[PDB]
């Protein structure tokens, strides 16, 4: 509450400008930070600013405006490692300790250069039993809702970037035990393409 | 007219015998608002105007704190001085250090400035533009390079152009029956004969504030600077100020000389003749 | 006030 | 001559308890600031050490306390722990010359109503299907560790032995297996994707673990079960030919 | 270490009148570096009841000090000043003078 951000998710997709802002309200703020902080991860500084105005660097550029009580960070060609929250932190002249924003979380939607989604089933190494259903090379345009039954689990979407082939593919992965379960019945609270590939099982 | 915010510091170092006196004073034109002395009972910067004292504990825990942390400073920078510059334990060294603001008529800013000397001598400062160091020593330029690269001015900067300004803002609104006070001096002049065929003027002033003021001795039209004796500003103790300015002439001449005061608080320039 | 952030040798 | 440091990088406690961390400033530091971080939430500050007394301190209650030694190395200590404690403690670490203060990686605190409820991950490997190798000439691997308690796990792939990076995704977060409970044990899953041929050598082995962070040597254990120590858990396969 | 020695004035805050309450004033100033030593004299005999200023300093890094002392001025009575520095080889009196 010294110090406020909107936690978002906030989304831009891939090679486009992304836009943070935070606002405070100490009058006698002085010093100003960002702080990147990756899922499971601790805090990286990535950029001071002293002075009211705009400061570059690299692809990062902070605008500061103490009339207004206001910085701003933005992120010109976003990549994926983007994805992260920023925090935003104040020093006043009073001391020596930062005020940190609640943070704002950025998502880097990737580009799927040619869609095929598809759900597939794979079986386990050391029995039959177990058995999971991946839904896999869908366009980062579709959600993927959690099921209302507390058997069966899944996953939110993730993205995953082959560095050597240049590829770049969303995921979901849903699985359950219970016997009455298959991977044309999982992903059904879901907006599924209409041309999804579901192949025999 | 123009006001300022001015803080002094002075760190002196004991061969054995604990940690180094600390001394701290805060000004706002000519008058103490503050002091922290590390003898002092206290532990604490302490008040030392009537309208400072309206400031809450959480203000105090504040300077305190910055304070102590100036204190500590000095006390480092005396460790490292005496190694860059060859110098014993044995030794007792000083530090000293003055920073602040000034602004013009509107209460807005002019200038800012920081300084910084080793036993008496300037160590390493501020330029008036606030981006960069005048260091003349071999040991001042490495200083320099680290404060170059750490970004120690562009905070500074920050400080003296804005806060350092607000605050001083602060003070004058809040301090106002006291710092905007003009006082105007107390004029009278004094003749002792030095010498058969020879006579002192003394020209004195006296109860002004603030401390600027101009004395100067004329003969008919023209200046006498070679021929004045002047002495240096003085503190009365009740926080006004007291000057004279001497000149000897010819006996029977006193007449032809006159004694220019000009200072803040007065309409116009006053003039005194040696009346009979 | 008095600067917070005053910088060592 | 390194970073900043903590220990220990995780804890489990029970209500009540006393808990003391470790960190370390950077070399060249000499002043730690210590925050604390809640889940989605910013770091909030605690207290500040800077030659071994306390410089600063924030709006934290008198269980927490600190000391800061001679090396410059502190401690944080806080007891009566509450469940609303659990939080990555994190330590900052900060020269006098420029202010800029760096992060530690942080303890990561779990406080949970009794330790009964702590479990390890079963982890599992799934092998790509035939059909998206016929399809897209890419095959992809899923791990799925679950069961666990508490959500603090740490999830790599090791190919011929090697952690690897690319191709991989682990979810960002676990999700809980039933959501009512305050105690739920969780799952999480990653997948790894590797070219169809890739897969296709019988000769690449795959493995799938997961370091988990559990209950140290001094606390008590009853039940049947091993006690859910500290530990990897890993499961693999190997390619399997055209 | 650069030695300067001090510049001592001594004087009263109001225009003195024999039997009126005043304040003697002595203000050293110039001086480099900061271990001085004063003491307000009253006949040669140094007197009780002295304050002080807190320790500050002038543009070209020379220290000033106010010590002043509650008093009554009588014919009689010699004021004075006594001032020791490392400067100085040995203690400098100056005698107040009622028009300095």
């Amino acid at each position: 509450k010294e110090v406020e951000q909107n936690s978002g998710p906030l989304s831009v997709p891939e090679g486009a400008i992304a836009s943070l802002n935070c606002t405070y309200s100490d009058r006698g703020s002085q010093s100003f930070f960002w702080y990147r902080q990756y899922s499971g991860k601790s805090p990286e500084l990535i950029m001071f600013i002293y002075s009211n105005g705009d400061k570059e660097d690299g692809r990062f550029t902070a605008q500061l405006n103490k009339a207004s009580q206001y910085i701003s960070l933005l992120i010109r060609d976003s990549k994926l490692s983007d994805s992260a929250t920023y925090l935003c932190a104040v020093r006043t002249n009073s001391g020596y300790a930062l005020n940190f924003g609640k943070g704002t979380s950025l998502l880097v939607t990737p580009h799927i250069q040619k869609p095929d989604p598809a759900v597939y089933q794979l079986r386990d190494s050391k029995s039959s039993d177990k058995s999971v259903c991946l839904f896999t090379d869908f366009d980062s345009q579709t959600n993927v809702s959690q099921s209302k039954d507390s058997d069966v689990y899944i996953t939110d979407k993730c993205v995953l970037d082959m560095r050597s082939m240049d590829f770049k593919s969303n995921s979901a992965v849903a699985w359950s035990n219970k016997s009455d379960f298959a991977c044309a019945n999982a992903f059904n609270n879901s907006i599924i393409p209409e041309d999804t590939f579901f192949p025999s099982p | 007219g123009s006001h300022s915010m001015r803080y002094f510091f002075t760190s002196v170092s004991r061969p054995g015998r604990g940690e180094p006196r600390f001394i701290a004073v805060g000004y706002v034109d000519d008058t103490q608002f503050v002091r922290f002395d590390s003898d002092a009972a206290s532990q604490r910067m302490e008040p030392r105007a009537p309208w400072i004292e309206q400031e809450g504990p959480e203000y105090w825990d504040g300077e305190t704190r910055k304070v102590k942390a100036h204190s500590q400073t000095h006390r480092v920078d005396l460790g490292t001085l005496r190694g860059y510059y060859n110098q014993s334990e044995a030794g007792s060294h000083t530090v000293q250090r003055m920073y602040g603001c000034d602004v013009g008529s509107d209460w807005r800013f002019l200038r800012g400035y920081h300084q910084y000397a080793y036993d008496g001598k300037d160590y390493i400062a501020l330029k008036e533009d606030l981006r960069s160091w005048t260091a003349a020593d071999m040991a001042a330029q490495t200083t320099k390079h680290k404060w170059e690269a750490a970004h120690v001015a562009e905070q500074l900067r920050a400080y003296l152009e804005g806060t350092c300004v607000e605050w001083l803002r602060r003070y004058l609104e809040n301090g106002k029956e006291t710092l905007q006070r003009t006082d105007a001096p107390k004029t009278h002049m004094t003749h002792h004969a030095v010498s058969d065929h020879e006579a002192t003027l003394r020209c004195w002033a006296l109860s002004f504030y603030p401390a600027e003021i101009t004395l100067t001795w004329q003969r008919d039209g023209e200046d006498q600077t070679q021929d004045t004796e002047l002495v240096e500003t003085r503190p009365a103790g009740d926080g006004t100020f007291q000057k004279w300015a001497a000149v000897v002439v010819p006996s029977g001449q006193e007449q032809r000389y006159t004694c220019h005061v000009q200072h803040e608080g007065l309409p116009k320039p006053l003039t005194l003749r040696w009346e009979p | 006030s008095l600067y917070n952030t005053v910088a060592t040798l | 001559d390194a970073g900043v440091t903590q220990s220990p990088t995780h804890l489990i406690k029970t209500r009540g308890q006393q808990v003391t961390l470790r960190c370390s400033p950077k070399q060249g530091h000499d002043t730690v600031s210590w925050y604390q971080q809640a889940l989605g939430q910013g770091p909030q500050f605690i207290f500040q050490y800077y030659e071994e007394e306390e410089r600063q301190r924030g709006n934290f209650p008198d269980r927490f306390s600190g000391h800061q030694f001679p090396n410059y190395s502190s401690e944080l200590n806080v007891n009566a722990l509450l469940l609303g404690d659990s939080a990555l403690y994190l330590c900052a670490s900060s020269d006098t010359v420029s202010y800029e203060q760096y992060f530690g990686p942080g303890t990561r605190l779990t406080v949970t109503e009794d330790l009964k409820n702590v479990f390890p991950p079963e982890v599992a490997v799934f092998e790509p299907s035939e059909a998206e190798i016929s399809h897209t000439q890419k095959a992809t691997l899923v791990c799925l560790a679950t069961g666990f308690y508490p959500d603090h796990v740490e999830l790599s792939w090791w190919v011929n032995g090697k952690e690897v990076h690319s191709g991989v995704c682990t979810d960002p977060q676990p999700l809980k297996e039933q959501p009512a409970l305050n105690d739920s044990r969780y799952a999480l899953s990653s997948r790894l994707r590797v070219s169809a041929t890739f897969w296709q050598d019988p000769r690449n082995h795959f493995r799938c673990q997961v370091q988990f962070y559990g209950l140290s040597e001094n606390d008590e254990w009853t039940q049947d079960r091993a006690k859910p120590v500290t530990q990897i858990v890993s499961a693999e396969a190997w390619g399997r030919a055209d | 270490m650069i030695q300067r020695t001090p510049k001592i004035q001594v004087y009263s805050r109001h225009p003195a009148e024999n039997g009126k309450s005043n304040f003697l004033n002595c203000y050293v100033s110039g001086f480099h570096p900061s271990d001085i030593e004063v003491d307000l004299l009253k006949n040669g005999e140094r007197i009780e009841k002295v304050e002080h200023s807190d320790l500050s300093f002038s543009k070209d890094w020379s220290f000033y000090l106010l010590y002043y002392t509650e008093f009554t001025p009588t014919e009689k009575d010699e004021y004075a000043c006594r001032v020791n520095h490392v400067t100085l080889s040995q203690p400098k009196i100056v005698k107040w003078d009622r028009d300095m």
